């Protein structure tokens, strides 16, 4: 899978 | 005013959702990742490096007539994973769903990261977090929602993400056909500029409910459910064969296993994330080890309700003076 971690 | 736009997942394990958006005059329709955990409207443009755009649809701002430079104006963002984007900034017209918003700040990427280039179904991001987070300089801009907010019927937008199917993003109103029962609203702390709330416990499968408080953000921007280590581990001990792996960097279980359901607290309400949503398919292709959708928050310092737990409820983002978060069952 290619999860997403959208701010830093 | 109002506006409903269809979000459609970009993959078969739903790890991101794109919603079409019209920018300019006349219209250029780019597919954007709607991120409630950032505050930047950025896109892939004509000023973006040519080795850095694979197959993405680009926003050419020299062929929008509503399109004007915000000069000296500059953006630079970084995401929870590594993830990078940056360039300059334009002013232009954005519709989402029919909801038109004029001179919105459209940030037009000059550099993007490797992981955005790999990502050919996404043309940019739409930030739906709070506006103190916006990264433009030296003059900070606002989000779509904040530029539309005054012109809307109710200052609120709903998330309704589907499991393996598209869903809807509505601006301006609660579709009362889209949910079962009541909506429970809980209090939101806007101080770090996130959709940040407080969870009243957890249950794993048919077991008893734990009254602990879990401070999290609502982030449609994150695929998985990031919960503290004790909670996540209480979870995975109910699935036989699941371990933590330091080269997959998280919790895996073999694929043939039956995933039990995760229950989280919303005030006095309960939202069950069914066993099926927590299975992110095999780790590599061929493999009989499968990636789990409940993972530990320990290494990022904050707990996230991502797409796994949000796509289990109907979500209301009340953007009123005293903002609340509402969940219903669907």
């Amino acid at each position: 899978p290619h999860p997403f971690h959208x701010i830093h | 005013s109002t506006g409903s736009a269809t979000t459609t997942p970009i993959d078969s394990l739903d790890d991101a959702y794109i919603t079409p958006v019209q920018i300019g005059t006349p219209a250029q329709t780019l597919n954007l990742d709607f991120d409630t955990g950032s505050s930047d409207l950025w896109v892939f443009s004509s000023e973006t490096t040519a080795s850095e755009v694979d197959g993405q649809t680009i926003y050419t701002p020299s062929k929008s007539t509503t399109a004007k430079l915000l000069s000296g104006a500059t953006w630079s963002i970084s995401y929870g994973d590594g993830s990078s984007s940056s360039g300059d900034v334009y002013t232009d017209t954005v519709s989402v769903g029919g909801l038109t918003v004029t001179g919105q700040a459209v940030e037009s990427a000059k550099k993007v990261s490797s992981s955005f280039t790999e990502d050919s179904t996404i043309d940019g991001l739409l930030g739906l977090a709070f506006s103190t987070l916006n990264t433009v300089s030296p003059t900070q801009q606002k989000t779509f929602f904040d530029n539309a907010k005054a012109s809307l019927d109710s200052p609120v937008f709903t998330a309704d993400l589907g499991y393996h199917a598209p869903g809807t993003y509505n601006f301006g109103f609660i579709d009362t056909t889209a949910y079962t029962g009541s909506i429970t609203y809980t209090a939101v702390s806007t101080k770090q500029g996130f959709w940040e709330w407080t969870s009243t416990g957890y249950a794993v499968g048919s077991g008893t409910f734990k009254s602990t408080s879990i401070d999290g953000i609502a982030d449609t921007g994150t695929t998985l459910l990031y919960l503290p280590a004790t909670v996540v581990s209480a979870y995975w001990a109910q699935v036989s064969g699941a371990k933590s792996s330091s080269s997959v960097g998280g919790y895996v279980f073999p694929c043939s296993a039956t995933l039990p359901s995760f229950t989280f607290g919303v005030g006095s309400a309960r939202i069950v994330i069914p066993g099926d949503y927590i299975d992110f398919g095999p780790i590599s292709t061929g493999s009989s080890s499968c990636f789990g959708g409940i993972q530990s928050s320990a290494g990022i310092g904050i707990n996230i309700f991502g797409d796994v737990a949000l796509k289990a409820a109907f979500v209301v983002f009340n953007g009123a003076t005293t903002p609340t978060l509402g969940f219903a069952s669907k």
